[PDB]
């Protein structure tokens, strides 16, 4: 189909004409994000039993 | 001819995209993160087992309170669970047996689900009276409902076997925007933290980034060798991960417009069903058809740990918004909550 | 006594009947129990249909009215009546044209019993469509399903009959007076012995008797011993028939001696209507003789034993079949085809024996079988001068050797015989209604009144009788209707009301099958592992991707997925058919159903649902099995 193939061209032109950053900078940003949030991540930084809703505890709210 | 030429200019545009991506590939995530310590051995126990589905579980979704969750099963029900006590807050028998997906609205007022009925059904969890009712049956897809996620109580995004996604106005029951572009069944979707963008993963082995408000495909990501079954945004919105039938997960960056990392091991040969990040984005957790959940260092690519608590496929998973736990759901009819 | 299955039986039965095209207005309305439940539905629960059905029943009563004076009176009452007016009051009245035909025959004083037939037809065209579909939706169709489940699960044995004195004896067996225990209805049981049948090579005879009884037993003929049931036990064949405890006419001829013209005329008229019934169904009887005429306690008679009868709708018989002194020429000649012709000749021989004491071709007590035949083929019979002229005209009519000249073969059948001078005194409708006084009222308890003048069972022997059991639907439904239907329905109504209140105090609506995509539901019995489990009765719900089951007092907590099912097969466990489901991982799941239609339907539905589910799952990337080893 010629309508389809022209649609593909228009689409690819939208995809091509975007601003891209360097991988080295994109990667540094992900790393910095993980580092700023490492201490608030309980799967990473295991919490004391007393702060952990799923250990040593029967009395809950709602 | 015209068709000869439009194909050739498409191919040439694909080369220019490829060339401009390579021009950005000045280093790797793996090189950039060489100096940070490994996360060590990630080890968790099963803190709850959620029993009550009578057959395979296909999906799950946490409420925003990090406490309730909704699961969907081959038994033709949704169950809404209180993960803290393990009690069933609601058990919802569906109109169609063939449910495949489910979603918890951020407010906690609705769930949604659907499957081979090709419908996204919306359930009002607290009526005027205090009953659980179907409040809307979103009809319009031409093939199965694969995933659905609420933006708010009046808007939801769906993906489908008909190769499209859509944005729905729940009140009118109508598709407000249709996202067309995939050439295979769309299997999964994930909303950006700000809900202006979403990404989809499909059986054409690509992921696409969509503008919610304006209706277009902004970027297309390739590299998987086979179906993408699952997708999830990295928590700052600038990257996302996919899981595929090719036995790999991958990390894609939006602004660099390319793949940053592959997460795989020569001993893992089956498909990934499900992906989610830990609260900080440092861990990528994925479910596998070999009955495990593997936990990856998202920055460094090493396998950090394994959750091995199911007797059949891990079909779904999710990390709570408070980061405190991970839920796994399985073909063995159980969910487990781990930390 | 009859215990109806519960209303949820409908889930299986509705489907089983729809699959056979049996849930139409015509199929249900023409069954006696179907009609009774539809009537109940219309009179009591659907205002728009009630007058149609009341009118319909008035006409049904009108049809059965014996005198022309009664029908002049009643036709006028019906026309001048309130139901007639109710029907113009509604916006579905009778047509100008039907009304004109009726009121035209009325004003000219002529009142046939089918006077109101165009009204019947218009009523039925209006019962067709929405009113019928509303019946199907109602509890009265549910109740039809309950009765129908019982009808289609009948397996009679000796223990279902309280069996009493011998009322007939033959070479193959005996007949008994008996009472069917569940309804109290009285019948004859003709009990033929298989050892004795093997010994005398009459298997095709026993079997032909059954097919012939089937062809003949609908329509409630008052002049043939018809069948309600056939069944068999390891040593016996058993036919359940119209009770005739007055002995046969071979015995009564020998006790009373010969019969007057008037006496024989009673017997002949009754016999002629029996033959008419048979010939209208393209059956030739062939063995008409006095030992095959039986009497009831009142002296009314019926033709019995269709062993030697034949169906001529497709292929006219050639063979020499009968008893030697009553067989027609065109029969005795092997390779001359014949139809009902044969019975009219045989009738002639028989009406002669009742008058004279011997067949007209057995002269001096003689038995030369070849000579009896030569007399039938050669000499016309001299009729003694003492016979009336009307009787002479009749026997000369019936005994013509040439079929082309013979009374009853000139192309109008029995009607030719009925018009004979000999019967001028008779009203044939009165014959039909058994209104004429019989000549001989048998003494009560008369012993030996129906005697004829006189090794192992292989599995190949049993194999010949495979398709012997049979229930005549119309006969069972009439039995039930006239005995226990009303009382069972009331009791059953009360039982269901009671389970309903109790269910609601408990907080239990039996609603688990509703609002979902459940295909079918009902009771079955289950077994798993043969060492670990035993038969447990549970309530099953079939959904497109799984089969769930529950005990009493909880919702389902167990199931098999359609995915796990590899095959569904019939199999025998202790003389009882079960379903064997082979499950992935070499396990087994076995099912026993409570009735024959349930086993047929659960088999078909399970098979359909597992095959469709598996072909569907294979197309869905998220649900299908994926490779786990290279
Ligand atoms: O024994 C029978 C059938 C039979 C006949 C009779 C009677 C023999 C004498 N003529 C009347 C017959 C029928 O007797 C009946 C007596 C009472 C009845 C009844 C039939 O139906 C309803 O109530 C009694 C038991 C029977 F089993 N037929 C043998 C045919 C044969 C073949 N080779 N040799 C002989
Ligand atoms: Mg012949």
């Amino acid at each position: 189909s010629i309508a389809q193939a022209r649609k593909l061209v228009e689409q690819l032109k939208m995809e091509a004409n975007i601003d891209r950053i360097k991988v080295s900078k994109a990667a540094a940003d992900l790393m910095a994000y993980c580092e700023a949030h490492a201490k608030e991540d309980p799967l990473l930084t295991p919490v004391p039993a007393s702060e952990n809703p799923f250990r040593e505890k029967k009395f809950f709210c709602a | 001819s015209e068709l000869d030429q439009l194909r050739q200019e498409a191919e040439q545009l694909k080369n220019q995209i490829r060339d401009a991506r390579k021009a950005c590939a000045d280093a790797t995530l793996s090189q950039i993160t060489n100096n940070i310590d490994p996360v060590g051995r990630i080890q968790m126990r099963t803190r709850r087992t959620l029993r009550g589905h009578l057959a395979k579980i296909y999906a799950m979704h946490w409420g925003t309170d990090s406490r309730l969750l909704v699961s969907a099963s081959q038994d033709g029900k949704l169950i809404i669970w209180d993960s803290y006590t393990t009690n069933k807050v609601h058990a919802i028998p569906l109109r169609s047996s063939w449910v495949m997906t489910c979603a918890y609205a951020p407010s906690g007022n609705y769930v949604a689900c659907g499957g081979l009925d090709n419908i996204c059904s919306i359930y009002n969890l607290k009526t005027r009276e205090g009953n659980v009712r179907v409040s809307r049956e979103l009809a319009g897809h031409t093939g199965y409902l694969s995933c659905c996620r609420f933006l708010d109580d009046n808007q939801i995004v769906t993906s489908s076997g008909d190769t499209t996604c859509a944005l729905w106005d729940i009140e009118t029951g109508q598709q407000t925007t249709t996202f067309t572009g995939h050439t295979g069944d769309v299997m999964s979707l994930s909303l950006a933290p700000d809900t202006r963008l979403f990404v989809s993963g499909a059986c054409d082995a690509s992921a696409k980034l969509w503008d919610v408000r304006e209706g277009m495909c902004r970027q297309t990501f390739t590299g998987h060798e086979s179906d993408i079954n699952a997708i999830c945004f990295f928590p700052n919105g600038n990257a996302f991960a996919t899981g595929s039938d090719d036995a790999t997960c991958r990390l894609f960056d939006l602004r660099a417009d390319q793949e940053l990392m592959t997460y795989s091991h020569d001993n893992i040969i089956c498909g990934i069903t499900s992906v989610s990040f830990s609260k900080s984005g440092r861990l990528l957790l994925a479910g596998y058809d070999d009955f495990n959940c593997n936990v990856w260092d998202a920055l460094k690519a090493d396998r950090a740990g394994v959750l091995a608590g199911h007797d059949n496929r891990v079909s779904c998973l999710g990390v709570t918004d408070d980061g405190m736990a991970v839920a796994t759901g399985s073909w063995d009819s159980f969910l487990k909550i781990w930390n | 006594k009859i215990l109806l299955p519960e209303p949820s039986i409908r889930s299986v039965m509705q489907k089983y009947l729809e699959d056979r095209g049996e849930v139409t207005f015509e199929k249900i309305f023409s069954q006696k129990l179907g009609y009774l439940l539809f009537r109940d539905f219309c009179l009591n629960h659907l205002e728009e249909a009630r007058p149609l059905v009341e009118f319909y029943e008035e006409i049904k009563k009108y049809e059965k009215l014996e005198t022309e004076e009664e029908r002049v009176a009643r036709s006028r009452e019906i026309f001048d009546s309130y139901i007639m007016k109710e029907l113009l009051a509604c916006s579905h009245p009778f047509s100008k044209s039907a009304t004109e035909h009726v009121q035209g025959h009325l004003g000219k004083k002529q009142v046939p019993p089918d006077l109101f037939q165009p009204y019947i037809e218009e009523i039925c065209q209006n019962l067709r469509g929405d009113v019928f579909q509303k019946f199907i939706e109602s509890d009265k169709f549910t109740r039809f399903c309950q009765w129908k489940n019982v009808e289609l699960n009948i397996h009679l044995t000796m223990n279902d009959f309280s069996v009493h004195r011998i009322i007939g004896r033959g070479g193959f067996g005996e007949v008994y007076g008996c009472r069917k225990a569940d309804t109290g209805k009285m019948y004859a049981m003709k009990c033929l012995d298989k050892k004795r049948i093997k010994m005398k090579q009459g298997e095709t005879l026993a079997l032909n008797e059954r097919i012939m009884l089937s062809l003949v037993s609908t329509g409630d003929c008052p002049f043939i011993v018809c069948m309600s049931y056939a069944f068999h036990t390891p040593d016996k064949l058993s036919f359940i028939l119209d009770l005739m405890n007055g002995g046969d006419l071979h015995y009564h001829l020998s006790q009373h001696g010969v019969f007057s013209e008037a006496d024989m005329r009673f017997y002949a008229a009754e016999i002629i209507l029996g033959l008419e019934h048979m010939h209208n169904r393209f059956v030739v009887y062939r063995d008409l003789k006095p030992a095959n005429i039986l009497l009831d306690e009142h002296g009314h008679v019926r033709i019995s034993d269709l062993g030697l009868a034949c169906d001529f709708s497709k292929k006219k018989p050639h063979a020499s079949v009968g008893t030697h002194g009553y067989m027609a020429p065109e029969v005795l000649q092997k390779g001359v085809a014949y139809d009902s012709s044969a019975d009219w000749f045989s009738l002639g021989c028989m009406l002669f024996k009742l008058l004279r004491g011997h067949s007209p071709f057995r002269q001096h007590k003689t038995k030369d079988k070849h000579e009896i035949d030569r007399m039938t083929l050669t000499m016309a019979v001299e009729l003694p001068d003492s016979f009336s002229p009307e009787l002479r005209s009749l026997l000369e009519g019936l005994l013509q050797r040439d079929v082309n000249r013979r009374l009853g073969c000139l192309g109008r059948g029995a009607q030719e015989v009925k018009e004979s001078p000999f019967f001028r005194s008779l009203d044939w409708q009165m014959v039909f209604l058994q209104k004429y006084p019989p000549p001989l009222i048998p003494p009560r308890g008369e012993v030996n009144a129906a005697d004829a003048f006189d090794i192992k069972l292989l599995d190949s022997d049993q194999e010949l009788y495979r398709n012997f059991p049979l229930t005549i639907s119309e006969r069972w439904q009439q039995e039930v209707a006239e005995t226990v239907f009303d009382t069972i329905n009331a009791e059953t109504d009360r039982l269901e009301a009671r389970k309903k209140a109790k269910n609601k105090q408990l907080g239990h609506e039996e609603d688990y099958a509703l609002g979902k995509d459940c295909i079918m539901h009902g009771y079955m019995s289950k077994m798993g592992n043969p060492f670990l489990t035993q038969w447990q009765r549970r309530y099953f719900y079939l959904f497109p991707n799984r089969l769930e089951w529950r005990g009493e007092g909880e919702a389902p907590q167990s199931l098999l997925t359609m995915e796990e099912i590899q095959s569904v097969e019939e199999t025998q466990i202790k003389e009882r058919k079960c379903l064997l489901l082979k499950i992935r991982g070499g396990k087994q799941f076995i099912l026993q159903c409570d009735s024959d239609p349930e086993l047929v339907q659960w088999k078909k539905e399970l098979r359909d649902a597992y095959r469709e589910a598996q072909q569907l799952v294979q197309r869905v990337p998220k649900m299908k099995n994926k490779p786990r080893a290279p």
